[PDB]
């Protein structure tokens, strides 16, 4: 019986249930689809906070991270969910890890235009300096940009 | 050294986040999220000039976005893909043609017409179709196969070339 495609696809959809459930007959929490996605990566990517708590708190694996080098956190960053980026923080998730770009999800934010996450993750000591393997930073992208927002909270 | 903002367009599943890792990454993916929009960037040599490829890989495009929108105004060229396996996809080009050329504000934006999954035996989108489409809109047409890598390299270098023109 495989239970971690069907978990998977659970975390997902945002069907608490059916993770509950899989679960408590041994699905294994760090199951990942062929490019490295655990039902954490999932469940954060696509906003799904009930199910990102009972996966964590059932020992996923926080700083996971696909064949890209992205983590939950990366993901959460990327699509705007803020309620879910303090929870990863919260459970340990590295604020400032890097993937195969060497990216941050600094950069990730920053260059998505979330401010309101860019704010949360320098309260949690991100690294408002990191380049980046071809050199850019947080200051970079908004610059790059024209972003005036951006550039401001990342000075005053 | 030069870096392109390369755009790469299309519907749902004519397989663009398979065709930018394996341009990247030199790796086939089967499964990879059909919503999950990043930019993957990749240093290459194109007729002896080593340049930057800033890749944006459209996905999620029922919902809005901020970035996505940015790389659009921004973008100097247009990868349009469709799947050959797919009537819809090839349809779609269309859609998407007429919007960039209406974000863009010009007739005349660098494009390149790719004709996805071409490894695949079973075609429902003819070869003579595609290409009289490509030479009615005046842009390459290249066959591609983002699992045989065949045609990956020459879709991007095709849309760098026509971006120096
Ligand atoms: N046989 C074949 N399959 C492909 C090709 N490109 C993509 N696929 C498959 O089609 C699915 C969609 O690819 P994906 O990159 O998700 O397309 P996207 O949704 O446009 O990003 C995946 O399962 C891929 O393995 C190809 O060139 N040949
Ligand atoms: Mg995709």
């Amino acid at each position: 019986m495989d239970l971690g495609k069907k978990l998977l696809e659970a975390a997902r959809a945002g069907q608490d249930d059916e993770v509950r459930i899989l679960m408590a007959n041994g699905a294994d929490v760090n199951a990942h689809d062929t490019f490295g996605f655990t039902p954490l990566h999932l469940a954060a990517l696509y906003g799904h906070l009930e199910i990102v708590e009972v996966l964590l708190k059932n020992g996923a694996d926080v700083n996971a991270d696909d064949s890209y080098g992205r983590t939950p956190l990366h993901l959460a960053a990327m699509r705007g969910h803020l309620e879910i980026v303090e929870v990863l923080l919260k459970y340990g998730a590295d604020v400032n890890a890097a993937d195969e770009e060497g990216r941050t999800p600094l950069h990730l934010a920053a260059k998505r235009g979330h401010l309101e996450i860019v704010e949360v993750l320098l309260k949690n000591g991100a690294d408002v300096n990191a380049q980046d393997k071809f050199g850019k930073t947080a200051f970079d992208i908004s610059i790059d940009n024209g972003n005036e927002d951006l550039a401001e909270i990342l000075q005053k | 050294m030069t870096e392109y903002k390369l755009v790469v367009v299309g519907a749902v599943g004519v397989g663009k986040s398979a065709l930018t890792i394996q341009l990247i990454q030199n790796h086939f993916v089967d499964e990879y999220d059909p919503t999950i929009e990043d930019s993957y960037r990749k240093q290459v040599v194109i007729d002896g000039e080593t340049c930057l490829l800033d890749i944006l890989d459209t996905a999620g495009q029922e919902e809005y976005s901020a970035m996505r929108d940015q790389y659009m105004r921004t973008g100097e060229g247009f990868l349009c893909v469709f799947a050959i396996n797919n009537t819809k996809s090839f349809e779609d080009i269309h859609h998407y043609r007429e919007q960039i050329k209406r974000v863009k504000d010009s007739e005349d934006v660098p494009m390149v017409l790719v004709g996805n999954k071409c490894d695949l035996p079973s075609r429902t989108v003819d070869t003579k179709q595609a290409q009289d489409l490509a030479r009615s809109y005046g842009i390459p047409f290249i066959e591609t196969s983002a699992k045989t890598r065949q045609g990956v390299d020459d879709a991007f270098y095709t849309l760098v070339r026509e971006i120096r023109k």
